[PDB]
């Protein structure tokens, strides 16, 4: 009624590995370290690749949850008893 | 009891090199009841050998006394508490918000029927319930409790195999009993009313007794 | 997978998942002194996940006190692992495996074997006992094998609804309890890094009969669910201590507002409970219903009509919810499998850290080498074959997949022990159900099939034809020592082969069971005491050998000492009549050789680390500080060998050629013992002369050990040789009335009281006192019996120590069945031991 | 709200602010309109499919959303 | 001490309403199975039936 | 309602901090809001043109805020 379950998923997602693409087209692929109510997103070991194709590697990244499009979670969250 | 099958006696066991009398240290005899509580220790051939049911931690409950007394109140049977943190400053900004008090805070803490109502937790049962099905006047024994206590000490020889003798019925009808048996409910005294030979009314109990006196006359 | 279980709360393709991410598993065991309530725990989450597996009204299912014994003594008798996925405050959802340990004082060795495959301890004290003798026992484990350690006050209830304590005082005793456990810890340990409070989320505050489970911050996360606008986390922060609220300015004060404030943790926590409790006990037809309405909580109708105690567990449950606070707590402060596995290597790992395989397990990388260490052997109701069980250190097991396992004496150069087997089924274990899976990854508890034919007690899993320099872990280290000990035979002779199997069978099943045949052909357990022979026994007769055993009377197993320095310097000679060797033998200083079992000292130390150990410590010169050649019967044995050898007597080089010789015999010699075959303890040998042979054709072999032996004897001999008893702790919970009683009984059996002390915030007392071992069967049961069930004891070995006669005095006569007095009680027990192993009736003193 | 409840398990197409296209398996949705597709494709204009999996999308960026496929077994 | 010994060496070697004497059990020798310690109850809980003042 | 975002570990840590406009800047934090708007020590302007221009106590709107990463090691 209050927090809805997307933001759960995501809270589940901590400790996996996620791919995260902000508003400039930047892919950041790492492991997710901790996560908010909002999108604000604390995740590692960043192999980042840019508009242009660039790759990058950064091992600590805190990303603004306003500036997320989508998120991209690992398929074993599809049997999280929260989906059900 | 009378022995429930006839087997070695321990006159029957002759001397071996197991059992030899002259390896055994003695320091405290091996009474019966070092037997019966670890039957499997203690005893040769251990058969229908129940497990007795080992410790319950102790019910430390403090039975009241005075009832103008706070319903949790530090009793004088209870041992003092001898007296003797990583919290936040004071000045660190936090602040409950307006409305926001303990949960039950109007609520009081004990009422007039708290210090009873606990007492009700180690009743004895039925005393422990608050709802239940009735039983028949015969099927419950007033004294059933008394005679599973321990023999009285001091009291007369006849007073103490009474209990005994108590104790060996009761232990018989608990580990004889058998389940009952499923039937077909037939009632007979149904079948007599709905018979046109039979009656009914509503009587005093002592004219019913004497009529059944005088009808076995 | 394709096994049929129990409907669950998540679904088991999630468990599976989560086997990979070893972030997300907590290995943990369950500890607490005797019935301190860690069981319900496992079932009051088993239930929480489990809907339709629910406990019964008026009786507890215990869910994992599986055996048949378990259930009708109501006591834990073997661990039992639990692997559930349990959700967190935050919504997020981990693997615990869960080991549910027996606290019975006892069956310590079922303890041990969990706290080696685990990483974190939970350890559970009742509010209303305290902290009682197993409490301070698996503390001392717990932090002597580097585990981190939490605490959970369990039974909070009896301080409202038993002690009926006022809130205040409830604190303080909560607060004393953790108090106590924070000095025990710092007493056992060294770095501060453990503190223990429930201001760290250390500290859980529980009530399993009624399913309350909260720590702070799951409290406040109660509260904040109601009233939304507040911070948890740091709400949590002032909810515990000497911090008071002040409502007229809402904040949290150090100092008490004016007078008559009460802590933040009475105003806060502890009234809200007590008045849930007393408005559902007291006024459930009167004022239950408006206070459930102020809490949120809507019971129905025919739901309101229960009994109190199922209606009081009801209102918890639907108030609190999920135990939440046990996995925030295990999350926090216990290390993951990936995390903790460095120390479990440096710890638990023969070939340490800093060794190449060592690196691989430390990282604990599921696609590495495969290292899986079993502690555990259960056994099927059938009792025919065994499931080995461990936890997966490194790489990953499969089903079907052909491993190598190795046993306990396996070394890098003697390879005969280890052994190829075929894993036949892989199960995760659950309390009762087994699921079936085909894979199981580093750092999860697997149940194994097909490996059970080589292995004892423990053994280390690797992989064929890869993995060559693979090393096991170390055999348990046990908290005691058996030293009950009886004699079994069969009643008829024609089936002893049945009964040795069904020996071996009870040797796999219980850790510390060490089954022996002496000289005379007589079979020997030794137990830790009544309670758990009686459970092997109780095991042998009816689950693995369905033969007739006969049982004789429980003795204990006794050490050999001296008082004195020998009188004449003993000498031996080898057959030869070439190599001749002088001894003497002298009481050791007194606390050495606890020193020495505790591995305060050890013989791999340099010759310059020993030297300043023993001159600093016991006033030993350099000379003989670094003279010492061995340390007993083992490598830790309560001996000390040293050499008085003068350089210029006898020649130093050539006394090295039979100093690896000497030392071997004397650790025979120690091992058996000229007495009564027992071992030697507390005894300092020194050499004073030792005649060498030049040509080593005459020399070395078979000819030196023996008189390396005999001297040894005929020197233990001359120093007054004593006999030894072992002494037990007992520890005595009673009421104030019945510790008179209590002291009679004790008194009757050669019983010493060292100390009687109430309990805080308890009716009862602590009677603490030494008991002699062989004065100590039915010593439970007198007193329960003569205290009429209301004074309890558990039995713990503590020490050794001398018994009062003298062994060798012939002039003592004793009687075949009558107890002796004290003066003589040693020649009785070392005549009688000796007729027991079947040597001669007496010792032949001579040198 | 109903209105999507109903639409739940659907295979959904969803079109992004940038024009990009991601067919899925509705799952769930909430406030502010974060959507959750599982064993989700993007449909990019040159036709070209990129297999992703579970999306969890910031309803920033989500314009519209239309039914494509009945829910599978 | 004598009845003691006896206990080792024995172990290790008509319409009647009322009942006999000689079934009675508890005629027992150590003085811990005869002088059994009387539960106080804390001082406030009683024996059932018996006179509350005695 | 609004929970500050978690930068603790990011403490006194010198970080880079990309912008709205392609833009980015470097320095080390030194406290936040729950709008996430950031105060940075040392600041380094470092402009596409590829010169470093230092400034000092700065504060940025969160609005802005792109991504945040921890130079040194957290
Ligand atoms: N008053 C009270 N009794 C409890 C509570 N939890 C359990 N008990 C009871 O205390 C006893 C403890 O039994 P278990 O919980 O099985 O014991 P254990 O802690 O597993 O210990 P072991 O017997 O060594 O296995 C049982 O009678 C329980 O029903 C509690 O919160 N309050």
């Amino acid at each position: 009624m209050s927090i809805g379950v997307p933001i759960k998923v995501l809270h589940e997602a901590e400790g996996h590995i996620v791919t995260c693409e902000t508003n400039t087209g930047e892919v950041y692929r790492g492991k997710l370290i901790e996560a908010e109510d909002n999108m604000n997103c604390q995740m590692s070991n960043i192999t980042v690749t840019y508009r242009d194709g660039r790759v990058a590697q950064l091992e600590q990244v805190y990303i603004r949850g306003s500036k997320i499009r989508f998120l991209i979670l690992p398929d074993m969250l599809k049997n999280a008893p929260m989906l059900k | 009891f009378e022995p429930l099958v006839r087997d070695i006696n321990l006159q029957d066991e002759d001397w071996n090199e197991f059992n030899d009398i002259n390896k055994i240290i003695i320091r405290q005899p091996i009474r019966t009841e070092y037997k019966i509580a670890f039957p499997y220790l203690y005893n040769n051939l251990p058969h229908h050998v129940h497990l007795t049911w080992y410790h319950t931690p102790n019910v430390v409950f403090i039975k009241t006394e005075d009832p103008d007394l706070p319903a949790f109140y530090f009793d004088p049977l209870i041992n003092p508490i001898s007296h003797r943190e990583p919290l936040p400053d004071d000045d660190e900004e936090f602040e409950l918000p307006e409305f926001v008090e303990p949960f039950l805070k109007d609520t009081p803490l004990y009422t007039d029927n708290t210090a009873n109502g606990i007492a009700l937790l180690w009743a004895p049962r039925p005393f422990n319930l608050r709802s239940g099905r009735t039983r028949r006047a015969l099927d419950i024994p007033l004294v059933k409790n008394w005679y599973r206590e321990h023999c009285p000490a001091g009291q007369p020889v006849k007073v103490r195999v009474s209990y005994q003798k108590l104790l060996k019925y009761y232990v018989l009808n608990a580990l004889k009993h058998r389940p009952p048996k499923a039937q077909k409910k037939r009632y007979l005294f149904r079948s007599f009313k709905a018979t046109k030979f039979f009656q009914s009314t509503k009587l005093d109990w002592v004219e019913v007794g004497l009529q059944v006196c005088r009808q076995g006359y | 997978m394709e096994q049929t279980l129990p409907v669950t709360v998540y679904e088991m393709d999630f468990l599976a998942d989560l086997m990979d991410n070893s972030e997300l598993i907590r290995n943990v065991t369950l500890c607490g002194h005797l019935h301190h309530g860690k069981t319900c725990f496992v079932d009051c989450l088993i239930e929480q996940t489990h809907p339709e597996i629910r406990k019964r009204y008026d009786q507890d299912l215990c869910y994992t006190d599986i055996l048949f014994t378990e259930q009708e003594r109501g006591v834990g008798i073997k661990s039992t692992p639990v692997t559930v996925v349990l959700p967190d405050t935050k919504g997020k959802s981990y693997l615990f495996n869960i080991m549910d340990t027996p606290g019975h004082v006892n069956f310590s060795d079922e303890v041990t074997a969990g706290l080696r495959i685990s990483d974190g301890v939970v350890l559970f004290i009742d509010a209303a006992e305290g902290v009682m003798l197993n409490t301070e026992r698996l503390i001392k484990h717990a932090v002597q094998e580097r585990l981190a350690v939490t605490v959970c006050i369990n039974k909070i209830d009896r301080l409202i609804l038993e002690l009926k304590l006022p809130p205040t005082d409830a604190y303080y005793k909560l607060r004393h309890i953790v108090d106590e456990v924070n000095g025990l810890i710092s007493m056992y340990s060294t770095d501060e890094n453990l503190i223990l409070s429930p201001l760290l989320g250390n500290v859980c505050f529980s009530s399993s009969q009624y399913s309350i489970c909260f720590t702070l911050g799951s409290f406040a996360k109660i509260y904040a669910d109601t009233f939304g606008d507040i911070n948890y986390q740091e709400f949590a922060k002032r909810l515990w201590g000497d911090i008071y609220f002040n409502p007229k300015t809402r904040k949290f004060t150090k100092k008490a507002p004016t007078s008559s404030s009460q802590r933040s943790f009475v105003e806060f926590i502890l009234e809200p409970l007590y008045k849930i409790l007393a408005q559902v006990v007291g006024d459930v037809d009167t004022s239950l219903p408006r206070t459930l309405d102020e809490l949120g909580i809507h019971l129905t109708k025919e739901e309101l009509k229960l009994n109190i105690r199922p209606l009081l567990r009801l209102v918890c449950k639907k108030f609190f919810g999920e135990f939440t606070g046990f996995v925030d707590m295990c999350v926090q402060h216990i290390p993951s499998p990936k995390v903790g596995a460095k120390p479990k290597i440096e710890h638990t790992y023969t070939g340490g850290v800093d060794s190449d395989l060592g690196e691989a397990m430390s990282d604990c990388d599921p696609d590495g080498p495969l290292m899986c260490h079993t502690t555990k052997m259960y056994s099927t109701d059938d009792g025919v074959q065994f499931h080995a069980f461990g936890r997966v250190l490194s790489g990953t097991i499969h089903a079907g997949q052909p491993v190598k396992v190795l046993g306990e004496n396996y070394t890098l150069e003697d390879e005969e022990d280890s052994q190829i087997c075929t894993v036949g089924r892989l199960w995760i274990s659950v309390a009762r159900y087994h699921i079936e899976v085909n894979r199981v990854p580093a750092g999860n508890w697997v149940l194994i099939e097909g490996v059970d034919q080589p292995i004892v007690k423990t053994a280390t899993i690797t992989e064929p034809r890869g993995n060559e320099e693979a090393q096991i872990f170390r055999p348990l280290k046990f908290n005691t020592t058996s030293v009950i000990k009886i004699a079994v035979e069969p009643v008829n002779p024609s089936e002893l082969p049945k009964m040795l199997d069904g020996l071996r069978k009870v040797n796999k099943s219980y850790p510390s069971l060490t089954t022996k045949v002496e000289e005379s052909g007589e079979h020997v357990i030794l137990g830790t005491g009544e309670l758990y022979l009686d459970c092997v026994m109780h095991d042998l007769r009816k689950m693995y050998s369905e033969i007739d055993i006969k049982v004789a009377d429980p003795v204990v197993t006794f050490c050999e000492t001296v008082v004195e320095t020998s009188s004449l310097k003993c000498f031996a000679e080898t057959p030869n009549k070439k190599n001749k060797i002088t001894m003497i033998a002298e009481p050791l200083e007194k606390g050495l050789a606890e020193d020495i079992e505790n591995e305060v000292v050890q013989i791999t130390w340099n010759r310059k680390k020993l030297g300043e150990f023993f001159q600093t410590k016991y006033d030993w010169d350099l000379l003989a500080a670094r003279s010492i050649w061995a340390f007993g019967p083992d490598a830790t044995g309560p001996n000390i060998l040293v050499d008085d050898t003068l350089p210029s007597e006898v020649d130093k080089a050539l006394l090295g050629s039979v100093k690896d010789s000497i030392v071997q015999g004397f650790q025979w010699g120690t091992r058996e013992g000229p007495l009564c075959d027992e071992l030697i303890r507390n005894v300092k040998f020194k050499i004073l002369d030792a005649v060498v042979a030049q040509e080593p054709l005459h020399r070395g072999g078979g000819q030196i050990i023996p008189t390396a032996r005999r001297v040894v004897y005929s020197a233990f001999l001359m120093a007054t040789p004593r006999l030894m008893e072992p002494y037990y702790f007992v520890e005595v919970q009673a009421p104030a009335d019945c510790v008179s009683a209590v002291y009679t009984v004790l008194a009757r059996r050669r019983g010493h009281v060292t100390q009687d002390a109430p309990i805080p915030g308890s009716p009862l007392y602590t009677i603490k006192a030494f008991i002699p071992a062989i004065d100590s069967f039915g010593f439970e049961t007198d007193l329960r019996t003569h205290t009429q069930g209301q004074a309890f004891s558990l039995s713990v070995f503590h020490h050794w120590q001398i018994v009062p006669g003298d062994p060798l005095d012939k002039s003592i006569v004793i009687r075949p069945l009558e107890p002796q007095p004290a003066p003589h009680l040693a020649r009785e027990f070392m005549i009688k031991t000796r007729r027991r192993k079947g040597l001669s009736e007496d010792v032949s003193i001579s040198k | 709200s109903s209105k999507m409840l109903q639409h739940i398990d659907y295979r959904m197409r969803c079109i992004l602010q940038d024009g990009r296209i991601f067919i899925g398996t509705f799952k769930a949705f909430d406030k502010h309109m974060n959507l959750i597709l599982c064993d989700c494709d993007e449909f990019r204009k040159r036709e070209e499919k990129r297999v992703l999996g579970l999306v969890l999308l910031r309803g920033e960026n989500l314009v519209s959303m239309t039914v494509e496929g009945p829910p599978p077994k | 001490k004598s009845k003691e010994l006896h206990a080792i060496k024995e172990r290790y070697l008509k319409f009647v309403f009322e009942w006999d004497a000689s079934e009675d059990t508890s005629i027992d020798y150590n003085p811990l199975y005869k002088e059994r310690h009387q539960v106080q109850l804390l001082g406030r809980g009683f024996i059932a039936g018996i006179d509350l003042k005695q | 309602k609004a929970h500050p975002p978690e930068l603790k570990k990011f403490m006194d840590k010198k970080l880079s901090l990309k912008l709205n406009g392609g833009r980015h800047v470097q320095g080390i934090l030194r406290g936040f809001d729950p709008f996430m708007n950031l105060v940075i020590d040392e600041c380094v302007e470092m402009a596409t043109s590829g010169q470093q221009n230092n400034i000092g106590m700065v504060v940025i709107r969160g609005n802005s805020i792109i991504m945040l990463e921890a130079l040194e090691r957290v």
